[PDB]
């Protein structure tokens, strides 16, 4: 399967820190239209123009494609330093 | 040619970051930048598998920009008030103009691309600070 993380502000409106979803989505984009069709809430989290996405714990464009057992975060613009 | 990279909520001491960052005869020029929390509490959220690779991914790639010797970068973690020390950079280098330019540019991409999250206990409950136009500016000039 693909495993999915959340934090901050994403987190808190998709209501849960990690979920798990079959591996049938082509690219991070595909996934996340998948996940923001789920709910209001969801479209809200995951429609934001300045979402960042990870794959594998890099930092990557969501035309970046997707594989069995990989780990995909959302999240907001950083704040640290 | 080592680098050290720590995450955690423990306190760092320049003084006892020093001696090993700047201990090489080639490593001429020694820059280092300290940042602290600028009375509300802070807590740092942050991607616990991911925050340590993000910062050695931005000190390979100022190793391809530069001739770099000896580098440190340290981030802490948990609840900070201001005036803690919250971010250290160290960078070597055998001429003034690399290691000030590599420090200027790890910090604008770390401000940008490290997975962590600052929030502001106020008075009237948490609140996330926001992130500054200024910053993505500045990391796009690299
Ligand atoms: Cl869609
Ligand atoms: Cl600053
Ligand atoms: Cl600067």
């Amino acid at each position: 399967m693909i495993k999915v993380l959340f934090f901050a502000q994403v987190r808190e409106l998709v209501g849960t820190d990690a979920t798990e979803v079959a591996a049938d989505f082509p690219t991070v984009e595909a996934l996340r239209q998948h996940m923001a069709a789920q709910s209001d809430r969801w479209a809200l989290a995951l429609e934001d123009g300045k979402l960042l996405a990870a794959v594998n714990q890099t930092l990557v464009s969501f035309d970046h494609p997707l594989t069995d057992g990989d780990e995909v975060a959302f999240f907001p613009p950083v704040t640290g330093g | 040619a080592e680098t050290k990279i720590v995450v955690g909520p423990q306190p760092f001491s320049v003084g006892e970051e020093y001696p090993w960052l700047a201990e090489r005869d080639e490593d001429g020029a020694v820059v280092t930048f300290t940042g602290k929390v600028r009375v509300n509490a802070l807590t740092l959220e942050h991607y616990p598998g991911m925050t340590e690779k993000a910062l050695a991914e931005i000190v390979d790639e100022a190793r391809n920009r530069w001739p770099l010797g000896r580098v440190t970068v340290i981030h802490r973690i948990g609840e900070l008030w201001p005036g803690d020390e919250i971010v250290f950079v160290g960078v070597t280098s055998a001429h003034r103009s690399s290691a000030f330019e590599a420090g200027q540019f790890i910090m604008d991409y770390l401000k940008t691309r490290a997975p962590f999250w600052k929030r502001e206990a106020t008075p009237e409950g948490d609140r996330w600070v926001e992130a500054r136009e200024s910053d993505q500016q500045a990391a796009k000039r690299w």
